[PDB]
DNA sequence: TTTTTTTTTTT
């Protein structure tokens, strides 16, 4: 689970490939006796991957 | 590179450690463990390794290499700094230039790569150097995957006074060594791995002769010849005369095109006609 | 670098004769109401009534106009009406002057040769829209380097794209002098064919 | 306690001299101040974020890029408080409509080999990690 | 204009070199130079000092205003004042580029001179886009630029004048 | 690896007194042995401090293999060796190991208390400002450790003779986590530790405590050189010699033996250079009248193959499930993603449902499933070879019609199979003896 | 904000003032209420004082107090404006004071209201996360869904046409 | 937010 912030929000769409640089950390909202939850606070993100002149190859072909 | 991918590829620790046979690959593991280098830091790029390890790396490596029979581990070279992040050893510039000039994929006449390699020696072109360091890597990882072929298959024939080998097109990454200049280094590393590998006492002191196909249409191969290897070899090769006189005796078709004499292009059919007369000639 | 097209006079008293921008500008349609019959030519819209609403190019309605409104009278499109003249006062940095165009200041300055009543209120819209949209073209054009600017330029018109292409040509020319790059002699127009 | 702020006022000063001094390019061609220019060109556009690169930070001052790998929480704060003191001496005087200095979200990328989710052992708690994956969900933005 | 001609006009400033070759007076169409006594200073125009440095025939010298102390006071004077303050030379950007690129080893503390020059520049450019926004915002008809050098003018002039012409037009389209 | 194995029998041989002290009070002997093995390793490798600075000694095969239903109160806090299938596993959660708080009124960090797995640690009052209050953890100095909980239960046929199968909990700590998956057969070795629960006391009406095995060594019990194979393959006649090695009992059918042998090793999954994605999986579809050892052909291929799974057609994709332990509504794997590289043995192919039919065909020519379920929208991988057997309609295959009639299957599905073997029968005297005798 | 309403809440009163009474002292005390859904935002307690001073008892008077209405609807982004890759976003509106029943599920409204964040705390420890609502102060149905707005010129035309010919108006 | 049993409307 990640946690994006001010300018990292709405930057990626479900279905993307990414490369996260985050601070692996723990929730502090204070199965087992001393178990905590954990997330990755994201502070760096990446994504992996008509024209005027194109119009003429349509024009001449239609003509 | 990372500290791990550069031990597995230097053709001086890839020979001693015998990093082609699972039996001795654990030697590398033990060498790493004797220094306290986590197996997770050694696999990562060297510029990103933790700062607490790299303090005296160049000493804790020279030491723990005495305990393994590698006492010539520090050499004397020079290094250059330009600015904030620019730090080269004088044997990185060499491996990058030497691989910009001999790139496998050819894009024109013979003098199209020469220009691009002459370009990458001035500081105004650090974008070619920094690129010719990804070819020099790709080459070095595709050499230990050939010296691993001719030593887990025993394609080094003891044809008498000299060893002998040959290559197959079907093996991957064998069109890279088609050039008649990037073939001498492959052979000279093959000899260094071999002499360390074999158990005989005769083969350890015989020069090698190698042939690999040049042109499928003309049906011709390229042939080299390298001196008998040792630690203090005088480096005085003698095949420029042998091949000349052998082609003279058999009266076959040969080409001494280059400037050095020990590299020849030979018809695929005159191979044995040439080789037998050469065996007799060297005697 | 040496091909100096004839510029546009569509903002002054009268458009230039040879400027290919004004020629395509005036071609845009405009609504009129005819004052007489139109004999021998009712084929297009033979005669046409008087008091009929028609759509004609701007260049046509240049000579067909007189002070007395002899042949026809004109009424402005809604983009210059009272409706949109408040929208362009709320915040002019939001309007898509390419859909409402793509000649806003060019057209609007030729609708002043029709001596309508509200001219003293059109020549105040334009002035107060162009002044409103200035600090967003002075700063998104001198500060957008090696970026895909095809989205900073999607909501502009021909009088503003000409300035967004002059901010960039002076940014990309100082950044090419700082990097010792504007010393090498290069091919000027042949790299356009290539 | 009293040495805490005295260290910080000496880190927030060495993180500031990095943005203010780091250059690229050689001496033959010509140089380029890499992060002042991006601070200015991103502030004047109204973006408020730079993308610092860890190799640069390492090559300038080697100790800082190690702290940033070990204690990223309490050092990203000093970095983002120096980015705000540099973006002040670069864009000022702000013209008319803005005179309050905004806050600069310092992102950061790197060129290092990625780990994987199966290699997140608990000894990596509060250390910069770098993992690949595939986005599978997305909540709706909220306030904080 | 364009930066590569401001750089041409800036290569007329005088600097002081120390030659290491013998040569007698030269009578240039723009004055006189010499004589060149090996190991003795002489004052020449920049375009010659640079060209002799590249051919390994001289050794440059830092201009007097190029001191790491007076500059650290100009950099503060500029941020205090609220107008364009006077500058060491009318072409300081081009001097501190050409010199520090070609003779950075004959100038001590080059990489602090360079940062102070850039600090001054990055302010004198911020005052311009405020003095070029009040102009439009208030529809002036005149503006006294005090100590602008030709380079600041030329980096944002061909946009400012071209966007003020389109404003004069819009402001005088109702008279007739 | 920071984990050392100590076979118990040799400890008993070379040491008579420790191998008797051990399973009596193992919560401290296994702590002393840690500090012993440490000082040994830090002598054989003086730099190893840079690797985890802590060693755990496991213990291998105590001589007291036991059942999972015969654990009584006599074994509280005693080393124990057991066996049985594992039927759950949470995710690898991090647990506090050496906690360290910080006061909210003084900016001073409290003492490094250790965490015991029965009760939340309790810090006292701040010895610097006496500010007894709700402290919070200090994520930077605290030490964590991996954690995982599993539910082991008795083996199916081993001891569950005429009763229901019991179960137990186990807690795998740092180095052990992810040593076992649901379905594995393991054999724990761990302290049998109890702890007080307040719920059981409110259900049973008596003071009753819960129990859990703090596992100390997990050793799976499952299924895991060429110089012969050289000449054995160079026999030039390995075909006949291998055909009659599969189907070890069932007589006849050297016809279908051939096809199934072809299927087992597979083929070659070449990638076409025109972006057409040809598949390299052989799928088979048996068919024939009842009583001809089809199901046995399925069951033997369950054994001989590797990483195989099995199912009937009377669960095919991942589905939302409320976890037994964690009590969260997670997503669980189906039956076509557990053969992501091996084989999938379908049985009673006819009895599939319409949703099952519309879901099976997608994976044949695409080999990839999407799940936009209540959990979350994902797209996973499924590369399996399908081995199924249908039935003849009317209780007998009759070869007057085409096979596409007696199979009772949708027509574009049969195309997704490579081989179509038809099992048939006939009253034949000379084979009656052959099958009977067998 | 523009978009579709996709639910409504049950209209409920909400106090803004009480009026109490002392049967013993024959006085009359009042009390002004305020919650986080005002423009002033002070959380008052709805204790309904029964003994201001321990001596006298009180008794509420509902007829003289003041209540108001309160609803809560959920605008949701228009379908043909979503980027179609996600589940379109939503927002919570708090209608009030006779704006209440002005929107039914399935409409296309243009609410014009202040935007606000309303915090909370469960047990003296607040998560930073807040919930943001829109305190509407106008509503507009975008689509005109009737044609009664005939012009007087139109009704004139109509009364003309209905009189011109009574023979042939049906045909 | 899960099984299992039982009644009634619906495709
Ligand atoms: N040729 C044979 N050899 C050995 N066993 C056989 C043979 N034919 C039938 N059987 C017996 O029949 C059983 C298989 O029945 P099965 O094929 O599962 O029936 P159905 O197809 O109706 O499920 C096996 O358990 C086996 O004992
Ligand atoms: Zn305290």
């Amino acid at each position: 689970q990640l946690y994006c912030d001010r300018y990292l929000c709405d930057k990626v769409v479900p279905g993307n490939r990414v490369t996260i640089m985050g601070i692996y950390s723990i929730k502090k909202f204070g199965v087992g006796v001393g178990i905590r939850s954990s997330y990755i606070r994201v502070l760096g993100i990446q994504v992996d991957t008509v024209s005027p002149q194109e119009e003429e190859e349509f024009r001449r072909l239609a003509a | 590179w990372s500290l791990h991918d550069s031990l597995c590829n230097t053709s001086y620790t890839a020979a001693r450690f015998k990093l082609w046979s699972v039996h001795g690959q654990k030697r590398l593991q033990e060498f790493l463990a004797d220094m306290g280098l986590p197996l997770k830091q050694v696999k990562q790029k060297f510029q990103a390794m933790d700062i607490s390890l790299k303090e005296n790396l160049r000493e804790m490596i020279e030491q723990s290499a005495n305990k393994f029979g590698m006492k010539d581990m520090r050499v004397q070279t020079f290094s250059i700094h330009f600015g904030f992040k620019h730090k080269f050893l004088a044997s990185d510039v060499v491996f990058a230039t030497m691989s910009l000039m001999e790139s496998p994929e050819k894009d024109g006449s013979g003098t199209d790569h020469f220009i691009q390699a002459l370009d990458s020696l001035s500081r105004s072109n650090l974008d070619k150097l920094y690129h010719g360091l990804e070819l020099a890597k790709k080459q070095l990882r595709a050499t230990q995957q050939t010296i691993a072929s001719c030593l887990c298959t025993n394609l080094v024939i003891s044809q008498g006074p000299f060893l002998y080998c040959s290559l197959m097109e079907g093996t991957p990454d064998v069109m890279l060594f088609s050039r008649p200049a990037s073939l001498s280094l492959l052979s000279k590393h093959l000899l260094k791995s071999f002499v360390c590998s074999t158990k005989n006492r005769r083969c350890k002191l015989l020069p090698l002769v190698m042939a690999a196909p040049l042109s499928m249409e003309h049906g011709t191969v390229t042939v080299v010849g390298i001196p008998p290897e040792t630690d203090s070899s005088d480096r005085k090769n003698f095949f420029g005369r042998a091949f000349e006189k052998a082609a003279e005796s058999t009266s076959s078709r040969m080409l001494h095109n280059h400037f050095d004499l020990s590299v020849i292009e030979l018809k695929a059919e005159d191979r044995s006609k040439f080789l037998d007369a050469l065996i007799s000639l060297l005697s | 670098e040496a091909y100096f097209r004839v510029e546009s006079g569509a903002l002054g008293p009268e458009e230039n004769f040879l400027s290919l921008d004004d020629i395509l500008m005036s071609h845009e349609k405009l609504p009129v109401r005819t004052e007489t019959a139109m004999p021998r030519l009712g084929a297009f819209f033979n005669a046409v009534p008087q008091g009929s609403k028609l759509e004609l190019p701007l260049w046509l309605a240049k000579g067909l106009f007189d002070n007395k409104r002899r042949i026809l009278s004109v009424e402005l499109p809604k983009i210059y009406q009272e409706g949109w003249r408040t929208v362009f006062s709320a915040d002019p940095n939001v309007v898509d002057l390419h859909k409402m165009g793509p000649h806003f200041y060019g057209f609007g300055s030729q609708l002043l040769h029709f001596d309508s009543p509200e001219n003293a209120d059109i020549s105040q819209s334009l002035l107060q829209t162009f002044i409103g949209r200035f600090r967003r073209i002075m700063d998104s054009s001198q500060n957008a380097y090696n970026e895909d600017t095809s989205a900073l330029v999607a909501r502009l018109d021909e009088m503003e794209r000409g300035l967004f292409q002059t901010g960039q040509k002076g940014l990309n020319d100082f950044q090419c002098w700082e990097k010792g790059q504007a010393s090498q002699i290069t091919a000027s127009n042949l790299v356009q064919n290539y | 306690a009293d040495e805490g702020q005295a260290r910080k006022s000496q880190l927030q000063r060495r993180f500031k001299e990095f943005l203010r001094q780091y250059r690229v390019g050689t001496d033959r061609t010509g140089f380029t101040f890499k992060y002042r220019d991006e601070l200015k060109r991103h502030y004047n556009l109204g973006e408020y974020w730079i993308e610092v690169e860890m190799e640069d930070l390492a090559s300038f001052d080697e100790d800082l890029a190690d702290y940033l790998y070990k204690q990223p929480a309490e050092h990203l704060q000093l970095l983002e408080e120096a980015a705000k003191e540099v973006a002040d001496e670069v864009t000022r005087p702000r013209p008319s409509g803005e005179e309050v200095l905004q806050d600069i979200q310092v992102m950061l990328k790197s060129d290092a080999s990625p780990s994987s989710i199966r290699s997140l052992k608990s000894d990596m708690m509060s250390h910069l990690v770098k993992i690949p994956g595939i986005i599978i969900a997305a909540s709706a933005v909220r306030a904080k | 204009m364009d930066a590569a001609e401001v750089e041409f006009l800036a290569e007329k400033e005088l600097v002081t070199i120390i030659p290491n070759f013998s040569l007698d007076k030269i009578y240039l169409i723009g004055g006189d130079l010499g004589p060149f006594n090996p190991g003795l200073p002489v004052e020449v125009p920049l375009w010659l000092a640079i060209n002799l440095k590249q051919r390994q025939k001289c050794r440059l010298l830092p201009p007097e205003w190029m001191d790491v102390e007076k500059l650290e006071k100009m950099r503060d004077h500029e941020r205090k004042e609220e107008t364009f303050t006077p500058m060491p030379s009318p072409y300081y950007m081009e001097l501190t580029k050409l010199l520090l690129n070609h003779a950075s080893d004959n100038i001590p503390k080059a990489d602090e001179i360079r940062t102070l020059v850039k600090d001054m520049w990055d302010t004198r450019i911020a005052k311009l886009r405020v003095s070029a926004d009040s102009f439009v915002r208030q529809q002036e008809a005149h503006a006294k630029l005090d100590n602008l050098t030709l380079m600041e003018i030329n980096t944002s002039g061909t946009f400012l004048t071209q966007a003020l012409n389109h404003m004069y037009k819009l402001r005088t389209n109702l008279q007739p | 690896r920071e984990s050392l194995v100590v076979n118990y029998e040799d400890l008993a041989a070379r040491e008579h007194v420790l191998a008797y002290f051990l399973p009596e009070a193992p919560a401290e002997l296994l702590q002393i042995f840690d500090e012993a093995a440490l000082e040994v390793v830090l002598a054989m490798y003086p730099k190893y401090d840079r690797i985890t600075n802590h060693i755990h000694v496991r213990i291998s095969h105590l001589p007291l293999v036991e059942e999972l239903r015969s654990l009584r109160q006599l074994h509280l806090n005693q080393l124990i060796r057991t066996s049985g299938v594992v039927t759950s596993c949470t995710g690898v959660l991090p647990q506090l190991s050496m906690v360290k708080y910080n006061c909210n009124k003084c900016n001073f960090v409290l003492g490094p208390f250790c965490q015991s797995q029965n009760q939340e640690v309790k810090p006292g009052s701040c010895p610097e400002c006496q500010s007894a209050g709700p402290f919070e953890v200090n994520m930077e100095e605290t030490i964590y450790q991996n954690y995982q909980r599993i539910r082991i239960q008795e083996s199916p046929g081993k001891v569950a003779a005429g009763r229901l199968p019991r179960s137990k909990d186990a807690i795998l700590l740092a180095d052990l986590v992810d040593s076992c998956k649901p379905g594995d057969e393991i054999e724990l070795t761990g302290i049998y530790h109890n702890n007080y629960d307040g719920s059981l006391n409110t259900a049973n009406g008596f003071p009753v405590f819960a129990t859990v095995i703090l596992a100390n060594h997990v050793a799976k019990k499952d299924n895991k050189d060429v110089k012969m194979i050289t000449s054995l393959s160079k026999d030039q006649q390995i075909g006949e010699k291998i055909f009659a090695s599969i189907a070890p009992s069932i007589y006849g059918h050297e016809d279908i033996k051939r096809g199934l042998a072809l299927a087992l090793f597979g083929g070659e999954p070449k990638n076409p250079g025109g972006k057409h994605k040809v598949r390299g999986d052989i799928n088979v579809l048996l068919c024939g009248d009842p009583g001809t050892a089809k199901s046995q052909f399925l069951k033997y291929i369950e054994k001989v193959s590797s990483r195989a799974i099995f199912t009937t057609g009377q669960g095919l994709t991942a589905y939302v499930q409320r976890h037994p332990v964690s009590r969260e509504w997670t997503l669980e794997a189906g039956a076509l993603v557990l053969a992501d590289r091996g084989v999938c043995l379908i049985d009673e192919f006819d009895k599939m449902n319409d949703q099952d039919r519309t879901s099976i065909h997608e994976a044949m020519e695409q080999q990839s499933i999407s799940i936009s379920k209540a959990g979350i929208v994902t797209s996973l991988q499924a590369r399996c070879t399908v081995i199924a057997a249908a039935n003849p309609i009317g209780g007998r295959y009759d070869p007057s019609l085409t096979f596409s009639e007696n199979v009772d299957l949708t027509e574009p599905i049969i195309s997704r199979f490579d081989i179509l073997c038809v099992v048939r029968d006939t009253v034949d005297p000379v084979q009656d003896e052959m099958l009977a005798r067998f | 904000v523009e978009g579709i309403v996709t639910k409504c809440s049950l209209v409920r009163p909400k106090v803004v003032r009480s009026v109490h009474y002392c049967p013993a002292t024959k006085k009359t005390i009042e009390r002004r209420y305020s919650d986080l859904t005002t423009l002033v935002a002070f959380p008052s307690s709805s204790v309904y004082p029964t003994k201001d001073e321990e001596n006298n008892p009180l008794e509420t008077e509902y007829g003289l107090s003041v209540y108001k209405d309160h609803q809560t609807i959920t605008i949701q982004e228009m379908p043909e404006k979503a980027p179609a890759g996600q589940l379109p976003r939503s927002v919570d509106v708090i209608l009030d004071d006779d704006l209440v029943d002005k929107a039914k599920p399935g409409d296309r409204v243009q609410v014009v209201g202040t935007y606000r964040c309303l915090p909370g705390k469960k047990g003296g420890y607040t998560s930073g996360t807040f919930r943001t609502v829109l305190i509407a102060c106008n509503v507009k149905q975008m689509s005109k869904d009737a044609q009664p707005s005939f012009s007087a010129e139109d009704i004139a035309k109509i009364k003309k046409f209905s009189k011109t010919r009574s023979k042939d108006i049906f045909d």
